[PDB]
RNA sequence: CUGGCGGUGCUUCAUAUCCCUCUAGAGGAGCCUGUUCUGUAAUCGAUAAACCCCGAUCAACCUCACCACCUCUUGCUCAGCCUAUAUACCGCCAUCUUCAGCAAACCCUGAUGAAGGCUACAAAGUAAGCGCAAGUACCCACGUAAAGACGUUAGGUCAAGGUGUAGCCCAUGAGGUGGCAAGAAAUGGGCUACAUUUUCUACCCCAGAAACGAUAGCCCUUAUGAAAUAAGGGUCGAAGGUGGAUUUAGCA
């Protein structure tokens, strides 16, 4: 007596109320008699209930489109605006040069160390700022492997501390020294 | 407490290397180089040959867990091709499969 | 929310970057799947296509003992979506991809969310 | 025979459930469902069809085979049961007694479709003899109801390959009858605008073809599909070549020069250069290094001898 | 031939399953994988201490019980979740049952730093491929 | 290192809640032979 | 170690080998067990705890290999079969008759 | 990945500004170029901290100018 | 009694698989590379059929898993063995396959014996189960990685790794310390030249030397180490003028 919860489940039961927690496939618990396996040579797929196959898919019998749309309908909050400064990557740089990436990549294993989150680069676009009267030559020898044609793309590679709000900190800060002391320029900076 | 010995072999030869880290790091890093004084340099080559055995970090070679077999083995899943194909025949490895191109 | 509702300055964010990475393309497909549905349920307005895969073919034998002229390889049928959310906030994002982690598909599908702020120079 | 109904009864069961998970109003829902199924909660990644998760009511997969072949004390449903598929040979006497109604008066299926249709696991030289009477019964007194009784085993004609997707003049973009284009040939793509006036050269990647390719082979290549049209100076061309090095590049600008032309072109000479070969592209491609071997398809030398 | 994991006819009543029923050519294609582990990834890295872990978890639960686990499990890592898919056999009572398994959890997840948990596969029929 | 992973399998052993089918069989050939020894 | 060795079905078809133990100990009970309130008690409703002692389970230890030896002694389970007609032949000897066919007639 | 992975704080001016912190031998050497060309490569490597590369850099200085 | 055999006559026939035909690397030779095996304190795996750029996606003490000196029967192992029984295994896999079928359960053919189940103007097959076929994905459906049935060499392996049984229990294991890299002799698997093709140069094809190949090894070394391996700079700058009936894949 007492099915595995197949034939004494009520008919048009709330479903919501069988699969709220994102759980596995539970051979046990599944009112899904579904088939699955390779026919042997003209019949019928193999077993009925719990299969080795059903077991090895990644598992997402949990949450259905109704416990989608509940679980949607909860995250409905957090509406934050955002403005419309016009895409096409031109006024967006315009607005604010810089470019900082601050991502969080997901870990394995049970271990959440993940050496990945300090990746840090202050791509600060120098067209949209446009006031070196002097600076010109100065900054174009000052860095290497930057100073472009159609857009000068200032990404300088500031990655020295073991972090990256700091680390975008202190790239902040050498470019506004860089910038005071190219407002001054040297005296032997004009022949080159 | 291993069942092979070849195994122990190895762990003893990578802790040695790992543990005696000040000493082969200075020597290494000073040794060859045509820089800086040779004063060291002679200091780190004599220091390399009086030591004994069970030091040197050079005693690196890829092996298995399931066989310690040395030929053919990759830093990826560290063990060799025959632990790796063993494991993908049973069907426990996700994306291997025959080169269906 | 239930987040402490403060009145300072948030993060300028831009461009929310993902890359997913697995092997078998049914899971990535309904990782990929699920992704534009829960996006399309945000209301965010995205692009969708496959970049080219990355494939390392290692090198190995067919037999264990002793077999050269019948070799054999171990490649994969492995695909990328690039579900890269154009311009939005910080804190939806971040609440999107803590739902997506709640229960991810393990091992293969996994995805490399990547932003990219702005702030103001000097 | 009663596992058959048990499974089935059991997949219902399972169907009523599913049903019941969505809180919809449509109960007679389509394959939608089962392939919004397949594609989140139900994602195998087995490479091959058969064993992928393909849930359906086992109503119309599951087969089916003679029921019941005897009632009241025996009496099959024929006098012919103790031949051996018994509907065959009736359906084989019922022919016989037509084609002898017919004489006093005055494409075909393969075996495996037979053997669907009916229930019978029928040999080959039975099914000629069935199709010999067949044609016995077509050819005497050729009529209408029974040329429509034997047809109903057959299929119709369904001729396919004639005509070809004859490509518009393309008058957009701008005031000139440009046609766009593709060529392939050992990995390798590009995009072409051949025009339709400008007796003069062509602009290959923007640059004349003196100083791209100073080869005669080249540019016999790229004259061929004008030779063949004699449609010669009257073209102008701006393509942008991608991919491939040399021959490549010199078939795809061919292959694409050809389909421009074949655009806009008379049905009698684009079927003369559909036939004749310079619009699809051939098998030699860049095939798979054979990783059990040397090279490409060379074995090893001292394999078999 | 190669016999890496298939058996080939004999008989017609005999015992076999999925795993112990399958070609070498046919890994993924009418084979699944038992381990959707984070391990063996692209272009992602991390895949030799994965694999280690996965192997261990494996044979600890197949030492677990005694006589009752047939075939690998699957493991799946959902970020912070290690859940187990294993064949177990009704062995005796519930009681034993809950305990172990209870035990087992606890044991688990103040180890791995990770909860852990598993679930028994009760069904009356094995997953046989081939009926030999 | 196996040593404190070894350990650990021969209190699980002792507790009951384990297995060790290949050292239990090396144990026990390694007996017969002491008895046919030697 | 561990990782090295491998499951059971190699070692049998090894020891076996025909080409060309699951019952003793239980798992409630451990060379050095106490006794754990989670099983070996009834249904528990209200329930006592306690623990075993290295007495105990040697004891205990020894119950289970004498029961191992009883059953190894019981593994010698040897008939002597009627000898039919000659020794070490089939010869004349009854086994059972044939089952009913699909029609009927119980022969 | 913020639950670990800190690495200490830098307080963004305590890993790079390393000039005045070098304790210049007398300038005849490449000694002092040796030195410069060790913080840098301290500087670059975002797998350190302060304590660490004062320790380094004066066990750097000891070995090197102990006399 | 049905088979292996047919240099049995014959039937379907072999499509690069076979001779008549060739496209071409290699055969005489330079370089990486080992095979029958030599050597001590530097095992190697049937190291023929399926080894001789196979395991080696490679041999400075690790890699070489092979031995001695400080000590043991707790040897890091509540010891292991890379020690052996291929006449006992698990393990991977070519081969015939470039075929065509094997048979449980039934019912028949021999005065029921070793056996067989046999042809449509039909003379006994339905045939559990394993199959080509359905391709498993792609350059679609030919073609690729791999077969493609019961099986073929007590098949390779007790040592790629573990293992019944025996031996070491003053080891053939070793805790710490010391030891090779060369072909006496032949050879072949890959990059190379005998010709203007060895050098392609600023141009990959609008302009041409030595009239030859114009090596290796060695020194400075990218790397490091107690003994060099892919190769950049200098020197040598060779070996022989497609060289043996030819050899193997190729129907694009
Ligand atoms: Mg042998
Ligand atoms: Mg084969
Ligand atoms: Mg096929
Ligand atoms: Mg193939
Ligand atoms: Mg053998
Ligand atoms: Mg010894």
């Amino acid at each position: 007596a007492l099915p595995p919860r197949t034939e004494k489940m009520a008919v048009d039961q709330d479903w919501p109320s069988v699969y709220p927690v994102a759980a596995p496939f539970k051979p046990s618990a599944v009112p899904l008699p579904v088939r699955m396996g390779y026919p042997v040579k003209k019949g019928v797929p193999m077993a009925k209930e719990g299969n080795l196959e059903l077991l090895k898919i990644p598992n997402f019998l949990h949450l259905t489109p109704v416990a989608i749309k509940k679980h949607c309908e909860a995250l409905k909050d957090f509406c934050t605006e955002w403005p419309a400064a016009l895409d096409s990557d031109e006024k967006c740089e315009k607005h604010f040069p810089i470019e900082i990436d601050s991502t969080d990549y997901v870990s394995s294993g049970p271990s959440v160390r993940n050496p990945r989150a300090r990746v840090v680069v202050l791509r600060v676009k120098l067209s949209s700022l446009n006031l070196d009267d002097h600076a010109k030559k100065k900054l174009i020898k000052l860095v290497g492997e930057r100073y472009c044609k159609t857009t000068d793309v200032l990404t300088i590679k500031t990655d020295r501390c073991p972090l990256r709000r700091q680390n975008y900190d202190y790239a902040v800060y050498l470019l506004t020294v860089l910038y005071h002391e190219s407002w001054n320029t040297e005296e032997w900076e004009k022949s080159k | 407490h291993y069942v092979d010995w070849r195994m122990w072999r190895d762990v003893k030869r990578r802790k040695m290397a790992y543990e005696y880290a000040d000493e082969r790091l200075r020597i290494n890093s000073l040794r060859k180089n045509t820089i800086l004084p040779k004063i060291l340099q002679d200091v780190a080559d004599e220091e390399i040959a009086a030591l004994p055995r069970d030091s040197c970090p050079v005693r690196i070679r890829n092996r298995c867990v399931m066989t310690s077999r040395p030929r053919g083995v990759k830093r990826r899943w560290r063990l060799s091709r025959i632990v790796f194909r063993h494991l993908a025949d049973h069907g426990q490895l996700s994306g291997i499969q025959r080169a269906t191109w | 929310p239930v987040v402490t509702i403060s009145d300072e300055p948030d993060i300028l964010y831009k461009r929310l970057s993902v890359l997913v990475k697995g092997h078998d393309k049914a899971v990535l497909d309904s990782y990929e799947y699920f992704a534009v549905l829960a996006a399309k349920e945000l209301g965010i307005s995205i692009k969708v296509h496959e970049p080219p895969r990355k494939i390392e073919r290692f090198t190995l034998l067919q037999s264990v003992h002793i077999y050269k002229k019948h070799r054999v390889q171990y490649e994969m049928r492995t695909l990328y979506r690039c579900l890269e959310l154009e311009h939005l906030t910080g804190s939806t994002a971040d609440v999107y991809l803590e739902y997506i982690q709640r229960n991810l598909p393990e091992g293969v599908a996994m995805e490399v969310t990547k932003t990219q702020l702005e702030q103001l120079p000097e | 025979e009663d596992f058959i109904k048990k499974q089935i009864e059991e997949f219902n069961i399972g169907k009523r459930h599913l049903a019941n998970m969505m809180g919809e109003d449509p109960e007679t829902f389509t394959q939608e469902d089962i392939d919004r199924a397949i594609a989140y909660l139900f994602p195998s990644g087995l490479f091959e069809k058969r064993a992928r998760p393909v849930m359906k009511h086992p109503e119309q997969i599951f087969p089916r085979q003679r029921a019941i072949q005897w009632g009241e004390d025996g009496r099959p449903f024929h006098y012919l049961f103790y031949t051996g598929k018994q509907s065959y040979y009736s359906l084989m006497h019922d022919v016989y007694g037509m084609l002898l109604n017919l004489e006093k008066h005055q494409r075909w299926l393969i075996k495996e479709e037979l053997e669907e249709m009916l229930v019978e696991k029928l040999s080959d030289l039975d099914y000629m003899q069935f199709i010999r009477l067949l044609e016995k019964l077509l050819t005497s007194q050729c009529g209408a109801a029974e040329e429509e009784f034997v047809q109903r085993f057959r299929r119709s004609v369904t001729l396919e390959s004639k005509k070809q997707l004859i490509e518009p003049v393309q008058y957009d973009e701008q005031g000139m009858a440009f046609s766009k284009s593709e060529g392939k040939r050992k990995t390798a793509k590009a995009e072409a605008i051949v025009y339709k006036h400008g007796s003069g050269r062509i602009k290959v990647n923007g640059i004349d073809y003196q100083l791209y390719f100073p080869i005669t082979q080249d540019r016999e290549q790229l004259m061929f599909p004008f030779h063949f049209v004699d449609r010669l100076g009257k073209h102008d061309v701006t393509c942008t070549v991608s991919g491939g090095g040399r021959s490549a590049q010199a078939g795809a600008i061919r292959l694409a020069m050809a389909k421009a032309l074949c655009s806009f072109v008379t049905e009698d000479e684009v079927e003369w250069m559909r036939q004749a070969g310079l619009l699809t592209t051939d098998p030699r491609v860049r095939e798979r290094k054979k990783p059990g071997q040397e090279g490409a398809r060379r074995k090893f030398t001292w394999k078999k001898r | 031939k190669n016999r890496a994991a298939r058996v080939r006819v004999s008989k017609g009543d005999k015992p076999v399953t999925y795993e112990e029923a399958h070609a070498p050519h046919y890994i993924a294609h009418r084979k699944g994988w038992l381990s959707l582990h984070t391990g063996n990834l692209d272009g992602e890295d991390h895949a030799a201490e994965r694999t280690v872990e996965d192997v261990f978890l494996r044979k600890f639960m197949w030492g677990t019980f005694p006589g009752c686990l047939a075939d690998q499990l699957v493991l799946k890592r959902r970020g912070n979740q290690l859940e187990i898919c294993a064949v177990v056999l009704r062995q005796l009572s519930p009681h034993k049952y809950y305990f172990l398994v209870g035990y087992s959890e606890t044991l688990l997840s103040y180890f791995y730093k990770c909860p852990v948990r598993l679930h028994l596969q009760t069904v009356p029929s094995k997953v046989v491929y081939k009926y030999l | 290192n196996h040593h404190t992973y070894a350990e650990l399998m021969q209190t699980l052993r002792f507790l009951g809640l384990y297995r060790d089918e290949h050292q239990d069989f090396m144990d026990e050939q390694k007996r017969l032979k002491k008895l046919r020894g030697k | 170690s561990f990782f090295t060795k491998l499951t059971a079905d190699e070692l049998w078809k090894g020891a076996l080998a025909e080409t060309g133990l699951n019952r003793g100990q239980i798992i409630g009970e451990g060379r050095y067990g106490f006794l754990w309130p989670g099983l070996n008690v009834p249904l528990m409703k209200v329930q006592t705890i306690a623990q075993r002692s290295k007495e105990e389970q040697e004891k205990v230890e020894a119950d289970m290999i004498q029961q191992r030896e009883e059953w190894d002694r019981k593994k010698k389970m040897k008939v002597k079969r009627e000898r039919g007609w000659s020794g070490n032949s089939w010869g004349g000897i009854s086994l059972g008759p044939p089952d009913p066919g699909p029609c009927g007639e119980t022969y | 990945n913020e639950a670990g992975f800190d690495d200490d704080g830098s307080e963004f001016h305590e890993h790079i500004f390393l000039e005045k912190h070098l304790e210049s031998f007398p300038k005849q050497g490449p000694i002092r170029h040796f030195m410069e060309l060790v913080t840098c490569g301290l500087s670059k490597n975002p797998y350190l901290s302060v304590k660490q590369k004062v320790e380094h850099i004066e066990w750097f200085r000891n070995y090197f100018n102990e006399k």
